[PDB]
């Protein structure tokens, strides 16, 4: 699978490891939501990961379902 | 604003804020001295000490800060840092502490 | 450490025959001791409110250690001052206390 | 250092579905906030305060206030102060039970 | 540098005073938009009646001296400036217990 993560700088598109075929984007408004936005995290996942009562988490198993909001997938 | 700079270029030429505005040499300055308080905060009577919250109420006049705000586009009143013109040295006598002047500017 | 001698102390009371009247005195001395032992454990402990440390769960087991001392002690002064004229000895009570207990307690003399 | 008809004091405005709304309310990173101790806040209101009573002109017709409605954690005290207190009554109360 | 020449042409050039209001006319208001952001909250010292809190103030407000076609110049989107040198609102805590 290929996902987009945050865990490069910039952000970059690679290949998942074995055991992780889910692309996901955790997005939480913190201190600066208000100049800045929402928080960005991108990244692959084997389980789906958690979600909390201030997060707002997508979760695929395709390939580049997870661009920041201001791309495409 | 363009007009309240030319004011500001203006009366502050040959201003001085060490020299007190006396018109003719022999006048005085009157200061008419208020008091606002906005919190007793503690009396400790340990070390016999008041400390209070209080914004004083200051008001003089300097000849020297006169316009026609017909020339300025009606500016009758302007906001100016206290650094730039001449204030009498109102201080608390009977501190405790070192502090005579006021916190805020 | 303070601790661990209060609760000795607190065991310690029940060797002590009611014939002298110091039982109480004994365990309500450790009680004020353990008192003004908090009393230095508030300035030399924090005091906040996130949990329950391990000498405050300790300091509470002293606490209430010393207090069931206390009050079994009461109940046990009690049980030596009563009177037949007003209380008659059941029967679990020489039943227990008196034909069973005594028999396995070998540390006893 | 300014009158209310030279600046005008406001609550910061902020949008989620193309409207805007202004943040009524203390700003709190949900993650990166460490809860205090001895303090649970409930409520953190923000108003824009207007006091009629004083003239536009002047410092005291503006207030932007930041409200802070905490909770007080009660278990250092009820650990040391109520529990040993309640049962060193209660051993008063049962004082009664002691032969003369 | 493109910012050494315009934060010239803002400051040095344009005759910039900081202590003037951002107004064209002196009957204008400058809306400063202001949140809040609480950090952590350090103490509510109730023998002193004070709370101790370390908050992030965030102004917002318009300058249109502070203007500049990003063309004209290269594409500067953005700049920053100590705020000794451009007009900033002295909004302050005015129910301290300190003297800050
Ligand atoms: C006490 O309290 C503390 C705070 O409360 C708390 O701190 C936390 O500790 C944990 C664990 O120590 C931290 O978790 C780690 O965070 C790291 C940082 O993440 C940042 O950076 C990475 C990018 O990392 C690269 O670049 C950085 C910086 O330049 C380097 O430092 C890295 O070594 C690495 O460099 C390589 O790659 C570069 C190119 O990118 C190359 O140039 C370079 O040459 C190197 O090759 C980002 O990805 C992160 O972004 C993600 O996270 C942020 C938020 O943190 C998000 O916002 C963002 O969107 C992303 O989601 C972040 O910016 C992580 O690197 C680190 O990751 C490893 O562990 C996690 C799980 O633990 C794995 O998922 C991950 O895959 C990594 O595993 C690799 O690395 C570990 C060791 O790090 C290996 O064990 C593992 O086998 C695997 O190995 C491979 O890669 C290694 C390179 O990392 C390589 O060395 C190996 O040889 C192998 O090939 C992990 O997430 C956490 O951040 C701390 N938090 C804070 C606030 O400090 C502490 O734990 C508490 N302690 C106790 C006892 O309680
Ligand atoms: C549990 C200890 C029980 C215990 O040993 O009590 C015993 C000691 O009693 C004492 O000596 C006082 C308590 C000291 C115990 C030390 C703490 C042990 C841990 C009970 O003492 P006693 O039975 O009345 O004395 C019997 C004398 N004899 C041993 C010669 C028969
Ligand atoms: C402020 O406005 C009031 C009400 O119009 C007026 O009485 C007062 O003189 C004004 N103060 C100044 C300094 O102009
Ligand atoms: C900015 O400068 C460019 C270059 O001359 C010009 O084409 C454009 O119209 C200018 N924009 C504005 C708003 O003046």
């Amino acid at each position: 699978i290929v996902c987009h993560t945050t865990a490069t700088s910039p952000i970059s598109a690679v290949t998942c490891p074995p055991g992780e075929n889910l692309c996901y984007r955790k997005m939480w408004c913190d201190a600066f939501c208000s100049s800045r936005g929402k928080v960005v995290e991108l990244g692959c996942a084997a389980t789906c990961p958690s979600k909390k009562p201030y997060e707002e988490v997508t979760c695929c198993s395709t390939d580049k379902c997870n661009p920041h909001p201001k791309q495409r997938p | 604003s363009v007009m309240e700079d030319t004011l500001l270029s203006v009366l502050f030429e040959t201003y001085n804020p060490k020299v007190r505005p006396a018109q003719t040499v022999g006048d005085k300055v009157t200061v008419r001295v208020g008091l606002t308080l906005t919190n007793l905060l503690i009396l400790n009577e340990k070390i016999e000490e008041m400390t209070t919250n209080v914004f004083l109420n200051l008001a003089w006049t300097d000849y020297r800060l006169q316009w026609d705000p017909a020339a300025y586009e009606g500016i009758k009143d302007l906001r100016i840092p206290s650094s730039d013109v001449w204030q009498p040295d109102i201080v608390l006598m009977n501190n405790n502490d070192g502090s005579f002047e006021i916190t805020l500017h | 450490i303070p601790c661990l001698l209060f609760s000795f102390l607190t065991g310690l009371v029940f060797y002590l025959p009611t014939d002298s009247g110091e039982k109480m005195t004994l365990s309500i001395s450790v009680l004020l001791s353990l008192t003004v032992f908090l009393l230095v454990i508030v300035e030399l402990i924090p005091s906040t409110s996130s949990a329950v440390p391990l000498i405050g769960k300790y300091m509470l087991f002293t606490m209430i250690f010393v207090i069931s001392s206390i009050i079994i002690t009461v109940v046990v002064i009690n049980t030596h001052h009563r009177s037949p004229s007003t209380h008659t000895m059941p029967q679990w009570v020489r039943k227990i206390f008196i034909d069973t207990i005594p028999n396995v307690m070998f540390f006893s003399t | 250092n300014y009158d209310a008809n030279e600046i005008t004091m406001d609550l910061m405005t902020d949008t989620i579905d193309g409207k805007d709304y202004p943040i009524e309310w203390i700003i709190i990173d949900p993650e990166a906030f460490t809860e205090n101790g001895e303090w649970e806040i409930i409520h953190k209101p923000a108003k824009k305060n207007i006091y009629p009573d004083k003239f536009p002109n002047g410092t005291n017709y503006q207030d932007v206030t930041f409200y802070l409605i905490i909770r007080r954690k009660p278990l250092f005290y009820v650990i040391n102060f109520i529990t040993p207190c309640v049962l060193i009554s209660f051993l008063a109360s049962l004082a009664f039970y002691l032969p003369a | 540098n493109e910012e050494e020449r315009l934060i010239n042409d803002l400051l040095i050039v344009n005759k910039y005073n900081k202590h003037v209001r951002p107004v064209k006319h002196n009957n204008e208001v400058v809306n400063i938009a202001l949140s809040l952001t609480l950090s952590n909250l350090i103490s509510l010292k109730e023998t002193d009646e004070t709370l101790t809190s370390n908050v992030w103030m965030d102004h917002a407000w318009y300058d249109h001296r502070l203007t500049w076609n990003a063309s004209e110049y290269s594409d500067i989107s953005i700049l920053r400036l100590p705020p000794e040198l451009v007009w900033i609102p002295d909004i302050v805590l005015q129910n301290n217990n300190d003297g800050q």
